């Protein structure tokens, strides 16, 4: 047995994004063009984030999405009152703790 | 709690008195009145006595009995009473603490628990606990009963066998009749013990 | 003979006659190679340099096998430097005082050196290394002694030589902390070695000291590093490198009556070091008086026969008389045999002991019951244990006493003949050797042995492995495994003395394999790193063993105390059973609970709960085929005058300075000049 | 959450316990696994609704598991209601 | 050096689909690629249902 | 004499391994605890990556390998064995900033 | 060969020297011989028999035996009981007089209280260091085995054993037939009787908890000697030259003993199987007897009935031996053999080693069911105030095979009530599953589940012992001793 054993990601110096799908309103659960689309601008979005950290003046925070999802955060459950009964958008609800 | 740890013995027998059935098992029946049920250590001597329950008594452990729903947990405690004249334990809940409800409506069989000790769980025995004001089923009389000789000679004339469940608590099964063209009449016979 | 098949394996030389088949244990290890290393002594530091390097046993040159190289082969250099490329340091580690040396580079040959303090306190060392292997092979740590050179005297031409009496067996005697450097005595010379025999250098006398005569009947030798000391004809003289000079009533010793002298056995000079004290080195005896020989060899006279005939409540004008004393493992004890007649008149003796406290200056008498005829001479010798456990022999017979004077008895064969001289074609006993593991070696004038281990009475005839008309001894090699040295002059003065080794393990394990005798435990593991534990008031000892053993042979740990009880035990016991073993782990603690505060007698109560005392922890039941080694300790309370206080900023002489004087007046509790 | 001991020779690599989902269309359902030293095998199932609207039944088998064994397949049941014990209640501080 | 972890999402293909809601389906995911790299490992596996 | 853990080092003079032994019969197990550290040479003051040393560790039970497999599901594993590879210099992903 | 190696001890023969006994000697007064062994003071026992010998030491050197220095008239010198009292003092019975024996120093001392002849000494001993079971350890009774309760008097001390007063009649009024004996059952706190009304016999309970209630009666033919477990759990052991019986509760249910042969067990009559025992020895959990025609049972005694194994065969009997335990797994047989040249008594001894003679293909027990107990609560004594609990811990690891049932029992249940919960975390590296179990103690009345009848008070003070152990441990689980402590309320 190889016990007491170091972490992977810390020992090898390896950063780790996260990036669900958004979900989808549609009865079956699929998803179709534009929902792929927003898809792929999310993690565009969060690559392009990632890339532009390199901002020498300190944030108070971390976690460069922090920039992200702050001015929105406020509200988030009226976001999820719209879509779990179906009143928002393509029937796309884009998580903020998922990116 | 392991599933498959080794079960396979019955170390209790517990009883109601008001309907017997098997003794390989522990059926319970509730009524307006109070569940009173009496139970004993089973051992290699069958009969009760009044040696294995002083010793169980005298180190302050007495049986619980734990009902369980697909929804719910309930448990209850044997009280701790002075071996001196007893044989058997002895305990007596009010109906409104399994239920207050007394409608009609299709409500689940309750599985029993039976142990020394609850968290340490060391002789357990299951069985089964049925309401019978709730059941809609037996509020009915299906129609006119036959008496014994009149479904011995009913044997030779039977041709095949069906059974029902109830969905939602079994062991109230009804058992039906297929017979020969040479006899006459829907046959159906009931059960309230599996 | 080669083979890579582990097991046991018969082999046996077919000739004309009988010849006995041997039993060889062969089993596959992971530890192949080995430690060499080369001492030089520096005295204008006083300090020492030790070379070292790797070298396999089976592919070294000639020298490196016999302990006589200076530079490394070719094998022994290409293997150096392959093990050092991937990552292979030694270090020496002092065993007494936990201090470790690190070594340099390497240098241009393969060799790693090491500067290391003289220190004459902490003489045990071991040299270790990392847990790299080089081919699926390790290396073995390895243990040795070093202290100051002792230098061996030199011959004067002209002189003369002192032999044994003729047709005697020849005797030896070696020094008891550092073996390999020993003086032999035969029927023509005497010879004195800085090693294990390898090279020699003889010991004479001055002419006209004594006569031709008395130079043939030297009785009895002992070797200090000061010098030697050797008993002609009852009369004890003394050899150092500049003179020959003869004790007399001096020096507190008497004329023509001394029947022998003993030293200490066991190497405890970490005690006698911190001591603080000058203690006797030595103890006379001369069938009347016993003598106790303290360093500079000056010597008071210890006890007379009268003194012990007034202790031991004797009906007086009786035959009491002495015949031989031993320093027992008690670093401060001694033990005198005691003859005692019973209003004579026959051929039958009383052997008891009696041992002599020098901490209390007092006397005990212990149970003995043994009758012997009055032509027998004893000699006895005490084991390594806590307790007092004598082997003693009569050059017939061996008796035994273990475990505190109560298994009494004599040693047997297991056909039970008793007689030693009867299975050796009647001869003496010439030689017994014990040792730290426990073993005795029992050799014949016949050169024929005997085996014997220590709590075991029934005794093992060893194979046949020497000539019977060989001169031969037996001693012990840098480490503690028995070699055997030949003699025979007549030869080119280079190979008069030959030594070579005895497997004795071996042949134990071959003479089992044909018995069938098994160790009933499976381990006995200690944390006892040590042999000298001191503690002072605030602390306490923790101690921590455990045995291994099949399922249910009920087994247990017994601690066995000797000496003055000043102290407290609490033991704690955990028992597991697991896969068919049985462990019992035991932690014992020592602690003293007495309170010093608002007491009067403060000293008197202090001296009362100080002085030492010795532990032994050894397993329930155990036979031979066990190698297991019986930790034996001592611990004292009391203060080593070697620890004090001292204000910072402060010291003896790093500022210079010059005499002051001065006066101070009217200011005291009327004029001081100081 | 669920553990799962061996009595024999375990698989390893895979893991021993397959679930299937009855309506994957109302429920979310995340599992996580993972082995111990002696091959217990401990895993933890999260589950929830999707959006405002049934019942789902959630199965979990042991494959390797023989057919002798007293359980093998658990399936619970997932009910997108409320309970019968989900109510309001006003305390009016007078006791 | 840089991870990403990602959920593919379903979607179905566009053709005849003979029947009502179920045909050809797959799993369709974006494909990031960061500036500064030519070398990107793949691994896919099950989410244990 | 018969189970051993064994290390070898390359370039032993920028790492220093040492090994801890731990022995319990009844149980049969051996617990050995093996320590890597750095010993403070064998690179300069860089730039994340320009200054980066490559050294490696090898760890293995003596006799083991070749003769070890750990047959699973799906195949086998070759046991008793390991190189670990050592990257010494500063470590990517450490930045400072204004405060 | 198997069993014993006979071993023999004697020490201060070395000369000739003059020693010799003076007074009249110290003889039993029935024909079987007994080991009295001090609790914790452990090496300090007194040897029953022709002659009596007190030993400081664990039977080691050569003794001289106990004798009567004349100076006071004791008449016949037959020791009836002996008890052991703390401190460094023993109480004999010699012709119906009580006598106090310090061994530290030679001073015989005569008890003035009692008045009338009695016949026996009883009381419970503590060891544990503090100064609240030293009180304990002082409360003795004495009292003539055989007579008629209306008449006889029944004595009682608390002063250690200095003075003996008489304790009043009014509360045995009612109980008729022949007392045979009474006890201070520390363990449920009470004081029992055992009447003899007729050929059965049973025990009687005097303070409130159960005052004027009865045990199941047992039979009782002839006298009985009574034996206490000496860790205040409850277990005692009754026997005589016929019979041999055990009680698991406090006397509560008195029943017999079983005996195991090829996997099968049988209830063990004495006198129909045709025996006789002559020594019987009782460690805190196990039972010893040896029957005189050279038989030697071990028995494990617990919860559930006890189990009595017959060892193998050894010549032990030697019209004076008789058994004693030395530890747990060690029984010893000593034999005192006189010697008129130097007029002195040497021992002979046999260390038998259960565990190994457990062991036999012939017997062929199955081996320890349970890997590991350990637990910490059983180095020290707790104490329990009103309004208050304590926790305690034990860990156990089971074979790799059986699946053992633990249960805790308690002494006392009339004041002292326990929830105890079993959990399994983390395994072993063979893969046996540690479980530890925790036990939560308070107050019987504040934990509800009792009636008016078994409560019995709560203004009062108690002491009870908490028992771990398993209930279906085999034979030859010697060393894994069950776990018990003591708890004062
Ligand atoms: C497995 O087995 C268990 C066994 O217990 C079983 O649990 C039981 O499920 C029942 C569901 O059918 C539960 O009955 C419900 O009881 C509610 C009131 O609970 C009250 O709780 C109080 C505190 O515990 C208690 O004091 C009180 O006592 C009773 O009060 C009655 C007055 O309400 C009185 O008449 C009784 O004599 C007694 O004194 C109660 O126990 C009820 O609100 C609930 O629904 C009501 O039903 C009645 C009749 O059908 C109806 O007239 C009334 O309007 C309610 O209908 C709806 O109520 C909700 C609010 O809940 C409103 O929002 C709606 O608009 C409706 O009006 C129901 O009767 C029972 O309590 C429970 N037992 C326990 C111990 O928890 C499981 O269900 C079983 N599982 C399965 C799968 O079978
Ligand atoms: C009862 O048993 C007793 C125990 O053996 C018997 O004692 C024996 O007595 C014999 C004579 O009485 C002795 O024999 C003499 O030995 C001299 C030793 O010479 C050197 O020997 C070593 C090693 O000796 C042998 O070597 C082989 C090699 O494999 C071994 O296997 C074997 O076991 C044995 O040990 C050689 O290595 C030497 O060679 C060189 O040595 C150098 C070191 O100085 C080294 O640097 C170099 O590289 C060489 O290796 C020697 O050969 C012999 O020399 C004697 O022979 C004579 O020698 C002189 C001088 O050279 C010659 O002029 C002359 O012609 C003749 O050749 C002689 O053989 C025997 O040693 C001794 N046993 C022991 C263990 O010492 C006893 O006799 C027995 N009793 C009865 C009644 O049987
Ligand atoms: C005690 O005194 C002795 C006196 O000899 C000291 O030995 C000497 O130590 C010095 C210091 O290393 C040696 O000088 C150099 O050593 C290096 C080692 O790497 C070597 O490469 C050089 O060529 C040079 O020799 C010196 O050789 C050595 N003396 C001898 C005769 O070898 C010793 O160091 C002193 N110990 C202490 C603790 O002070
Ligand atoms: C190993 O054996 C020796 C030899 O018997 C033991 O020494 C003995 O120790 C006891 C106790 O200290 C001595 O008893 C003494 O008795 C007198 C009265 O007779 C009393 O006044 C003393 O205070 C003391 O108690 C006994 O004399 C002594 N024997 C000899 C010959 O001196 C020793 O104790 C044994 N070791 C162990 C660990 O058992
Ligand atoms: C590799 O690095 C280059 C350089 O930073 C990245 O290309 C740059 O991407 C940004 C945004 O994607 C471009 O800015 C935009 O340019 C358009 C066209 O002028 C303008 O309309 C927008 O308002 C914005 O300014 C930038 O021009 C472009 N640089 C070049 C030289 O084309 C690229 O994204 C990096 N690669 C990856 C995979 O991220
Ligand atoms: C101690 O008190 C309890 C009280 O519950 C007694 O229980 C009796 O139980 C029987 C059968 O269940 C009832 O018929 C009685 O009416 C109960 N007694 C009372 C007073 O209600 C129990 O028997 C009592 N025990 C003793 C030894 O007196
Ligand atoms: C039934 O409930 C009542 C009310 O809490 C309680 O007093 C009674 O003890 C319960 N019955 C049982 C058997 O526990
Ligand atoms: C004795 O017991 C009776 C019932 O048997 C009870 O009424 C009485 O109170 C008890 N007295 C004492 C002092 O315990």
């Amino acid at each position: 047995h190889l016990i007491d054993v170091p972490k992977k990601h810390h020992a090898s110096r390896t950063e780790s994004y996260v990036a669900l799908p958004p979900l989808v309103s549609e009865s079956l659960g699929f998803h179709n063009n534009n929902t792929l689309a927003v898809y792929q601008g999310l993690v565009y979005y969060l690559l392009w984030l990632h890339s532009k950290y390199d901002k020498p003046y300190a944030d108070p925070v971390h976690d460069p999405t922090w920039r992200w999802w702050q001015h929105k955060t406020k509200d988030k459950d009226y976001f999820f009152y719209l879509f779990s009964n179906r009143l928002a958008a393509e029937g796309i609800y884009i998580n903020m703790n998922a990116y | 709690v392991i599933h498959n740890k080794g079960k396979e013995r019955t170390y209790f027998s517990c009883s109601g008195e008001g309907i017997l059935t098997g003794l390989h098992t522990i059926k319970l029946f509730l009524t307006m009145d109070n569940l009173k049920v009496r139970c004993f250590f089973r051992n290699e001597n069958q009969s009760p006595s009044k040696e294995i329950l002083g010793l169980f008594t005298s180190g302050g452990l007495a049986p619980n009995m734990i009902i369980t729903n697909s929804t719910f947990y309930g448990g209850y405690y044997f009280k701790l009473t002075p071996f001196s004249n007893r044989l058997e334990w002895l305990i007596d809940i009010p109906r409104q603490n399994i239920t207050v409800n007394t409608d009609i409506a299709a409500v689940e069989q309750w599985m029993i628990k039976i142990t020394m000790h609850e968290g340490l769980n060391i002789y357990d025995t299951e069985g089964t606990l049925l309401d019978l004001v709730r059941e809609p089923i037996l509020q009915w009389n299906l129609g006119r009963v036959l008496t014994e000789m009149e479904v011995r000679d009913l044997y030779p004339e039977v041709n095949d066998i069906k059974v029902t469940k109830s969905p939602c608590a079994n062991d109230v099964a009804l058992i039906g009749f297929m017979m020969k063209p040479s006899s006459n009449g829907v046959f159906i016979g009931k059960t309230i013990s599996g | 003979l080669h083979c890579k098949r582990a097991g046991i394996h018969t082999i046996k030389p077919i000739a004309g006659n009988q010849e006995v088949e041997r039993h060889l244990t062969v089993d596959n290890s992971y530890i192949c190679y080995l430690w060499y290393f080369t001492v030089v002594d520096v005295y204008y530091n006083l300090s020492q340099i030790v070379t070292i390097w790797v070298y396999d046993p089976e592919s070294a040159s000639t020298e490196e096998l016999i302990w006589t190289a200076k530079k490394p082969s070719l094998s022994s250099r290409v293997l150096t430097k392959q093990m050092n490329t991937l990552g292979q340091r030694p270090f020496i580690f002092t065993v007494e005082k936990r201090l470790t040396y690190h070594p340099g580079p390497l240098t241009s040959e393969g060799t790693w050196v090491i500067h290391l303090p003289m220190s004459s306190d902490d003489i045990a060392k071991v040299i270790r290394g990392n847990k790299v292997a080089f081919q699926d092979c390790f290396i073995a740590n390895l243990y040795f002694m070093l202290t100051y050179p002792m230098t061996i005297i030199s011959e004067p031409p002209g002189y003369e030589p002192l032999t044994v009496p003729p047709g005697s067996p020849l005797m030896l005697s070696w020094d008891t902390c550092i073996s390999t450097f020993a003086l032999l005595a035969t029927d023509q010379e005497t010879f004195q070695t800085n090693d294990s025999f390898q090279t020699w250098t003889r010991v004479r006398a001055p002419p006209g000291i004594l006569s031709d005569a008395q130079r043939h009947s030297l009785r009895d030798v002992i070797i200090f590093d000061q010098g030697t000391l050797f008993l002609v004809d009852g009369t004890v003289y003394l050899r150092t490198e500049d003179e020959f000079t003869k004790l007399d009533e001096s020096r507190g010793i008497s004329e023509t009556g001394i029947l022998g002298f003993s030293k200490r056995r066991w190497c405890q000079i970490r005690y006698l070091y911190k001591l603080a004290s000058k203690k006797s080195i030595l103890i006379a005896w001369s069938k009347t008086t016993v003598y106790a020989g303290y360093a500079t060899f000056r010597f008071v006279t210890l006890t007379d026969t009268a003194k012990l005939k007034d202790f031991l409540k004797l009906p007086q004008t009786d035959t009491l008389e002495v015949m031989s004393v031993e320093y027992l493992w008690h670093p401060l004890e001694a033990a005198v045999l005691l003859s005692h007649c019973s209003v004579c008149t026959t051929n039958t003796r009383n052997i008891r002991i009696v041992i002599y406290s020098a901490i209390f200056q007092t006397w005990t008498l212990q149970d003995f019951e043994l009758q012997l005829p009055k032509e027998a001479i004893l000699e006895f010798r005490f084991l390594y244990s806590a307790m007092p456990d004598i082997i003693m022999w009569d050059q017939h017979h061996v008796y035994y006493s273990y475990k505190n004077f109560t298994v009494v008895g004599t040693i047997s064969t297991p056909s039970g003949e008793t007689n030693l001289s009867s299975l050796s074609q009647g001869s003496k006993i010439h030689q017994v050797l014990t040792d730290r593991i426990g073993n005795v070696v029992v050799k014949m004038e016949n050169n024929v042995m005997f085996y014997i281990k220590a709590d075991i009475t029934e005794a093992v005839i060893l194979h046949t492995w020497v000539n019977t008309t060989a001169k031969t001894v037996v001693l012990f090699d840098k480490s503690f495994e028995v070699c055997i040295l030949y003699y025979n002059e007549n030869l080119d003065e280079k190979y008069q003395l030959q030594t070579q080794p005895y497997p004795l393990i071996l042949e134990l394990q071959s003479i089992n394999k044909d018995l069938g005798d098994w160790c009933p435990y499976l381990a006995f593991q200690h944390n006892i790193h040590s042999q000298f534990y001191h503690m002072d008031k605030g602390e306490s000892l923790t101690i921590w063993s455990q045995i291994v053993y099949p399922e249910n042979r009920g087994l247990y740990i017994v601690v066995e105390h000797y000496g003055s009880s000043v102290m407290t035990w609490t033991q704690n016991l955990e028992y597991e059973i697991a896969s068919g073993f049985c462990t019992k782990t035991m932690i014992t603690r020592f602690f003293q609970t007495t309170n010093y505060e608002l007491v009067d007698n403060y000293y008197q109560l202090q001296k009362e709960n100080t002085g030492l005392m010795l532990l032994q922890f050894r397993p329930s039941e155990f036979s031979r085929t066990c190698l297991t080694a019986k930790p034996v300790f001592e611990i004292d309370v009391g203060c080593d005058s070697s620890k004090y206080i001292m204000v910072r900023g402060f010291n003896k002489s790093r500022c210079q300075r010059r005499d002051f004087s001065y006066v101070i007046d009217k200011e005291l509790l009327d004029n001081l000049k100081v | 959450q669920f553990k799962i001991i061996p009595k024999a020779m375990s698989t390893f690599p895979i893991p021993p316990v397959s679930m299937v989902v009855g309506n994957p269309g109302l429920v979310e359902v995340k599992t996580q696994g993972v082995f111990d030293l002696n091959e217990n095998y401990y895993l933890d199932i999260h589950v929830s609704g999707r959006f405002f609207q049934g019942s789902t039944s959630i199965a979990l088998v042991l494959w390797e598991g023989s057919s002798k064994c007293y359980a093998i397949t658990l399936l619970p049941t997932i009910k997108s209601s409320c309970s019968y014990l989900r109510t309001m209640h006003h305390t009016p501080g007078r006791h | 050096n840089v991870q990403i972890l990602m959920e593919a999402a379903p979607m179905r293909s566009t053709g005849y689909c003979p029947a009502e809601a179920m045909c050809v389906l797959n799993w369709y995911t974006p494909m990031p690629f960061k500036n500064g790299s030519v070398v990107s490992s793949v691994d896919i596996y099950t989410n244990g249902i | 004499k018969k189970l051993a853990i064994a290390v070898t080092i390359a370039d032993p003079e920028c790492l220093s391994v040492t090994v801890t032994q731990d022995v319990l019969l009844n149980r049969n197990a051996v617990i050995n605890k093996i320590k890597v550290i750095d010993k403070k040479r064998c690179s300069e003051q860089g730039m994340i990556g320009r200054n980066i040393k490559k050294t490696s560790m090898m760890l293995k039970v003596l006799g083991a390998p070749g003769n070890c497999i750990q047959r699973t599901y799906l195949g086998g594993i070759i046991q008793g064995f390991k190189v670990v590879p050592i990257f010494i210099g500063c470590p990517p992903g450490k930045r400072l900033a204004f405060d | 060969h198997t069993l014993c190696r006979v071993h023999t001890v004697r020490t201060g023969k070395v000369f000739k020297s003059n020693i010799q006994l003076q007074g009249d000697p110290l003889f039993y007064a029935f024909p079987n011989t007994f080991v009295l062994k001090n609790v914790c003071k452990a090496d300090i026992s007194v040897y029953l028999g022709q002659k009596v010998f007190l030993t400081i030491d664990n039977f080691e050197s050569s003794l001289l035996p106990l004798t009567v220095p004349k100076s006071l008239a004791v008449g016949v010198p037959s020791i009836t009981s002996a008890h052991f009292v703390s401190g460094s003092l023993v109480l004999f019975v010699i012709s119906g007089k009580g006598y106090s024996y310090d061994y530290y120093e030679n001073t015989w001392r005569k008890l003035e209280g009692i008045s009338e002849p009695v016949s026996h000494i009883s009381g419970d001993v503590c060891c544990f260091k503090g100064s609240f079971c030293l009180e304990l350890s002082n409360n003795l009774f004495a009292y003539l085995r055989g007579g008629q309760i209306p008449g006889t008097n029944i004595y009682f001390s608390d002063n250690g054993g200095f003075s003996f007063q008489l304790m009043n009649t009014d509360k045995l009024s009612h109980l008729t037939g022949t007392l045979g004996g009474i006890f201070h059952l520390h363990s449920m706190s009470q004081v029992g009787v055992l009447m003899v009304e007729n050929n059965l016999g049973t025990f009687h309970y005097m303070e409130y908890p159960l005052n004027h209630s009865m045990g199941i009666a047992f039979s009782y033919k002839n006298l009985l000697e009574v034996i206490m477990k000496p860790y205040q759990r409850g277990f005692m052991v009754l026997w005589n030259q016929k019979s041999i019986l055990v009680s698991s509760n406090s006397g509560q249910i008195v029943e017999h003993v079983r005996l195991i042969d090829q996997k099968i067990f049988t209830d063990l009559d004495v006198e129909h199987a045709n025996i006789n025992i002559y020594s019987v020895a009782s460690n805190a959990y196990e039972l010893a007897f040896l029957v005189a025609e050279d038989h030697l049972y071990y028995g494990s005694q617990s919860y559930m009935g006890t189990y009595v194994i017959k060892l193998p065969h050894q010549p032990l009997w030697s019209t004076h031996t008789s058994i004693y335990f030395e530890d747990i797994g060690i029984l010893q047989v000593l034999t005192p053999v006189a010697d008129p040249h130097f007029a002195a008594y040497d021992f002979d001894k046999c260390t038998v080693n259960v565990q190994s003679s457990l062991m036999d293909e012939k017997l062929a027990l199955q081996p320890c069911n349970v890997e590991l107990l350990e637990s910490t609560m059983i180095n020290t004594m707790f104490t329990i105030d009103m309004n208050s609990k304590l926790k305690l811990s034990a860990l156990m690891i089971p074979r790799k095979g059986e699946n053992p049932t633990p249960l805790v029992m308690v002494s006392n249940p009339h004041a002292l009530g326990f929830k105890a919960n079993l959990n399994e975390f983390g395994n072993t590296f063979d893969g046996n599953s540690k479980y530890k179990l925790d036990i939560e103690l308070k107050q019987q009345h504040h934990w509800g589940n009792s009636d008016f009848n078994f409560t019995a008070s709560i203004k009062r003070h108690a002491i009870s012992s908490v028992t771990v152990d398993i209930a279906d441990k085999t034979l030859s689980c010697v060393d894994l001793k069950p776990l018990s402590t003591l708890i004062s309320v």
